[PDB]
């Protein structure tokens, strides 16, 4: 074995040399021969009152039964905070318990492509505001609504820079208004018919290349905070296109090349640095879509169904719809994006220091069991359905002495759950 | 690992003229040995060009001054000069960033401007055409060469082609050109023999009519928005002396990217290599060198986007290289080798340059930039030594800024030229470009064993 193989001088090294090691001190054992098997040691005549083994442990601190109220009031993740002491080697397991609230709030922020194939589109969203509201009734008590609009940075060669054409980037017939990148046109207001006054103002626009500038848009919308006025509740971003998008490196054509540095940037309520920042990359998306709490819905035409699909898959807690060439059945598409996002869960953890790993087991309805990745999430959880993760916690080496603290929380909402880890590396 | 990373030679441009954005060798015999820096922001003299760029000559001996490819402003329209009221240009240098790549073959300077926009003679438009000034015979004659600048106008066609956004010159002094907006941007690659080039420059007349010029060639609309020429390298990879084109598309197939080999005879397609994740610009920057010491060029692909995941699950961009050998039947579509970035958002494989053989051991080695990486940020550029099995996955040595990072990126590393040798001494040199500090760093081989 290797408690022996280790040559543990001391008490301490045989603690951190195997989580199946004893030590004994009582100087009647016939060196480094005192660290041994909790067996072999037994076998070798160590009175237990003798063999030093120092164990791992487990002491939940705060833990709320999940809800059966104000959202902070709710609770659908227990316990919230717990300790784990660890012997090197040895995991340390515990159980979240996740519920679906019944009824929680929702703000839905709709990011509209209005480049000048979105024309007819935009005739459509101009009732959206009370239609979807009237939907929301049935869905949550609680629903607010904004509304953004993108385009395009406006540099060349995404835009033509012809005097002319930055009047009017489309023909002259088409009354068009001049390229913009984004537009923080509504905040969220639980007033639709605000909505509806305001998205039938806006004037469509145009550009030059086909794919659109909408991660920059995106960007804004994740962190801009109180200017787009989210709550702690069920966050909703549909994004709305018929296009493609640009990402980071693109930007190098237009001379832009200091990456998006993912803070806001708005000023009278239009962004204004698109000209300084290249696009977000879509891992740049990712991090503060996902620290947000964001839930993205992708509402995009069929043509564009392969790309977006794609792009679904590497964004956490987003969905994917196929948007009519009027965005006509853009309500039903919302509500069954939602229905789906709804019913997944998804944890994710923080940063972990060397020499420590986390591993899942997810229990699901129907006993559908996650493990590996998969451990991290549980589908088709149904309003007031209850599920259950074993997580379990590894430390390999002596991090720190100094106690280490890390959060496990599902995407999409505030709680979460605190894990405070105590390393025992002397006896 | 044996480059002098305790003391290399710091050159600096004016403040804001991104000086450093690219980096090269000049050598038109050895006397004149010196390094070549573009800084596509600086001013000019040019009457009534802002920020035209200019591409800086730096003796290398015992500092750096521009050189004079262009003195002009921008020109006319002749329509205009009186038949209208008001004279008006038929071009728009200001902004260009002429000196965003330079390239040299023996005493030769390729310098391009990839904004660089024109207005046509006819509809008046706002084609960023790109163009490209190149110097023959150590600075006698300068020609404009704009093959993008032609009959077929705007987006549809070539108005947008950026042509010289990449460039590369091959072993014979051809000129290879990337520009990625042509055809709704498609991308395009361009090539003519200098000798090509001179035979049709007649600066009266705007339009391209270069002769026996190689172009890849338009295709159906489903290929629009690929950035085909968004970087370029040579290499042989066809089995016979003429050396053939490496293209990134790294928008290429619903953004997974691309990267594709060139017959360098024939422009004719020879070889794919696909990205894998979308969106990662698999095909941002590439390079083709002799890693395992058997003569047979090698491909690398840089993909900086690349985004993979922590062992404790979290997301992050790090980037990732791709390494394929060649061998005497072709060379296969999946990577022999692959290198991947170690800090969030570094940028790791932003840019690439064959070392030529750092160490003498008798395996060509590799530099590979990330921008964004270091504890601050600041960039970093990763040595990679060539062996008998291939290029090693552990770095034989990491060079960072010996300055402290400042209220701006460095973006060190963003621009690399390895593979000569500057001070004689039989061993190779680097130039590092860190353009967000308008510095260039030249770091010099010190002999071994
Ligand atoms: C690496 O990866 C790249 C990217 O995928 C590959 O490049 C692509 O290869 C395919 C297959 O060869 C190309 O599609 C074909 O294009 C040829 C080119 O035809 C040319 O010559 C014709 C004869 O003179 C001419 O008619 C064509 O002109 C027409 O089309 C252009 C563009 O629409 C238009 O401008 C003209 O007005 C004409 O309308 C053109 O100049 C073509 O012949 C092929 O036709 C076959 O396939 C089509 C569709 O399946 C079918 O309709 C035909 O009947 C025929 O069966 C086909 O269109 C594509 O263009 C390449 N894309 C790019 C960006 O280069 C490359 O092959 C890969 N390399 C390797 C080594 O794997
Ligand atoms: C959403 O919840 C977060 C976390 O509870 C709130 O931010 C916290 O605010 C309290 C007091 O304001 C601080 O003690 C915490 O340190 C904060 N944490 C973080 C991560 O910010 C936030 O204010 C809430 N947002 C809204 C819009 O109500
Ligand atoms: C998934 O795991 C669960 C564990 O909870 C399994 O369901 C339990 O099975 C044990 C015995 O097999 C019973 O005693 C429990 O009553 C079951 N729990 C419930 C809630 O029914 C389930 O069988 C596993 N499924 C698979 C496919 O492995
Ligand atoms: C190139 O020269 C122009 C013109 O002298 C510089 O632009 C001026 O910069 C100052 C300070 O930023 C401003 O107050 C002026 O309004 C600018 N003038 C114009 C016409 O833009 C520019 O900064 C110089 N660029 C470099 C890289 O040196
Ligand atoms: C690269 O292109 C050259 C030129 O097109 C090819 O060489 C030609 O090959 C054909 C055979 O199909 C001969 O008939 C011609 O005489 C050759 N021309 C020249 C100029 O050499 C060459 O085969 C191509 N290489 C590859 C690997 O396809
Ligand atoms: C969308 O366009 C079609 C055109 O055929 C039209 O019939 C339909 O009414 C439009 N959608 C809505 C919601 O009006
Ligand atoms: C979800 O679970 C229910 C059982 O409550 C089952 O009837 C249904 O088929 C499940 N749906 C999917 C998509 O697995
Ligand atoms: C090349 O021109 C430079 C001046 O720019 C000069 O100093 C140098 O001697 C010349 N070299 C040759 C070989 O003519
Ligand atoms: C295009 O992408 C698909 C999926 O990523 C891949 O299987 C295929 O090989 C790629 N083809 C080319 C020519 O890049
Ligand atoms: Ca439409
Ligand atoms: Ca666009
Ligand atoms: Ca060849
Ligand atoms: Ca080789
Ligand atoms: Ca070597
Ligand atoms: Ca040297
Ligand atoms: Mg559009």
């Amino acid at each position: 074995n290797r408690c022996l193989k280790a040559n543990a001088k001391s008490c301490g090294e045989c603690i951190q040399a195997g989580p199946n090691c004893g030590w004994c001190t009582n100087s009647t054992f016939l060196t480094s021969a005192r660290c041994d098997d909790l067996e072999a040691l037994k076998k070798k005549g160590c009175p237990p009152d003798d063999i030093e083994n120092p164990r791992g442990s487990k002491d939940i601190k705060k833990n709320k039964n999940v809800t059966n109220l104000k959202p902070e009031d709710i609770t659908q993740i227990q316990p919230q905070q717990l300790v784990l002491r660890l012997r090197s080697g040895e995991p340390q397991t515990f159980t979240l318990k996740f519920k679906r609230a019944e009824d929680y709030p929702i703000d839905l922020y709709y990011l509209m492509d209005l480049s000048y194939s979105m024309k007819d589109d935009l005739e459509n969203v101009k009732s959206l505001g009370t239609d979807l509201m009237n939907e929301m009734r049935r869905i949550t008590s609680d629903f607010r609504i904004g509304f953004g609009s993108f385009v395009e940075k406006t540099v060349m060669p995404y835009i033509s820079t012809t005097p002319a054409k930055l009047r009017n980037p489309c023909t002259s017939e088409q009354n068009c208004t001049t390229p913009f990148s984004y537009k923080n046109v509504l905040s969220l207001t639980n007033k639709g018919e605000v909505f509806n006054e305001l998205v039938g103002k806006q004037r469509i626009s145009g550009n030059l290349d086909s794919p659109e500038g909408g991660f920059d848009a995106i960007m804004q919308v994740a962190v801009c905070g109180s200017l787009i006025g989210w709550r702690n509740v069920t966050r909703l971003l549909v994004f709305s296109t018929d296009a493609g998008f640009h990402f980071a490196g693109d930007g190098k054509l237009g001379g832009i090349v200091l990456p998006n540095d993912g803070q806001c940037h708005l000023e009278n309520n239009m962004y204004t640095m698109s000209h300084y920042y290249d696009y977000p990359s879509i891992a740049h998306l990712v991090q503060k879509l996902s620290e947000n709490n964001i839930q993205t819905i992708f509402a995009v035409t069929e043509e564009f169904q392969p790309v977006y699909k794609e792009l679904k898959n590497l964004i956490p807690k987003s969905a994917v719809g196929t948007l009519s060439a009027n965005s006509s059945n853009v309500i039903q598409l919302i509500i069954d994006a939602y229905n789906s996002l709804s019913s997944e869960v998804i944890l994710e953890n923080g940063k972990l220091s060397e020499g420590v790993t986390i591993s899942y087991k997810s229990y699901c309805k129907n006993g559908v069991n996650g493990t590996g990745e998969n451990g991290r999430k549980c589908s088709n959880i149904s309003i007031g359905d209850e599920v259950q993760f074993e997580i379990s916690i590894t430390s390999n080496k002596c991090p720190k002495k100094d106690s280490d603290s890390f959060k496990i929380r599902p995407l999409g909402f505030t709680e979460e759950v605190e894990v405070i880890l105590q390393y025992i590396c002397e006896c | 690992f044996n480059l002098d990373a305790e003391a290399p030679a710091v050159l600096s441009g004016p403040p804001g003229s991104f000086f450093g954005f690219s980096v090269e060798f000049y050598r038109p015999g050895t006397d004149g040995v010196s390094v070549l820096v573009g800084a596509p922001k600086a001013n000019t003299s040019q009457p009534g060009v802002l920020q035209g760029g200019a591409v800086y000559l730096c003796p290398w001996g015992a500092q750096c001054t521009p050189i004079e490819f262009d003195s002009k402003g921008s020109r006319l329209l002749e329509s205009s000069l009186s038949s209208s009221e008001g004279e008006e240009p038929v071009e728009y240098k200001s902004l260009q960033w002429f000196g965003a790549t330079v390239r040299a073959h023996g005493s030769s300077i390729l310098a391009c401007a990839p904004l660089y926009s024109w207005r046509t003679e006819k509809e008046p438009l706002s084609d960023p055409v790109g163009t490209c000034y190149l110097s023959t015979d150590n600075f006698t004659r300068i020609l404009e060469y704009a093959p993008c600048r032609s009959d077929f106008s705007w987006a549809a066609g070539q108005g947008y082609c950026q042509g010289g956004f990449s460039a590369e010159f091959t072993k014979t002094g051809r000129v290879v050109l990337g520009g990625p907006g042509s055809y709704f941007w498609q991308g395009q690659i361009l090539s003519a023999t200098q000798e090509q080039i001179a035979e049709s420059y007649y600066p009266e007349y705007l339009i391209n009519l270069v002769q026996g010029q190689l172009q890849t060639r338009q295709a159906s609309s489903i290929y629009d928005d690929s950035y085909l020429g968004y970087s370029v390298a040579v290499g042989e990879f066809s089995g016979d002396d003429t050396e053939d084109f490496v293209a990134g598309v790294p928008k290429g197939n619903l953004t997974y990217g691309y990267v594709t080999i060139l017959n360098g005879s024939d422009i004719r397609s020879l070889y794919n290599f696909s990205g894998e994740q979308m969106a990662s610009y698999f095909g941002y920057a590439v390079a083709a060198t002799d890693v395992n010491g058997d003569g047979l060029d090698d491909l690398l692909v840089g993909a900086p986007l690349l985004m993979d995941r922590t062992p404790d699950g979290r997301p992050q961009e790090v980037g990732r290289v791709y390494v394929y050998l060649q061998h005497p039947a072709g060379i296969e579509p999946t990577p022999t080798l692959t290198l991947t970035g170690h800090d969030e958002f570094g940028r790791f494989g932003s840019s690439l340059t064959p070392l030529g053989d750092l160490d003498q051991d008798g395996y060509n080695d590799v530099a590979i930039g990330a921008p964004f990486g270091g504890e601050t940020q600041q960039g970093v550029v990763f040595v990679f030594p060539g062996g008998p099995g291939g290029l090693g996955s552990k770095p034989s040595q990491v060079l960072q800024p010996l300055w402290a990072a400042s209220h701006t990126p460095d973006f060190f590393g963003s621009a690399l030229r390895g593979g000569r040798d500057l001070d004689g001494n039989g061993y190779p040199d680097l130039i590092v470009g860190s353009f967000g500090v308008d510095k260039a760093v030249v770091y010099r081989g010190r002999p071994v064993v």
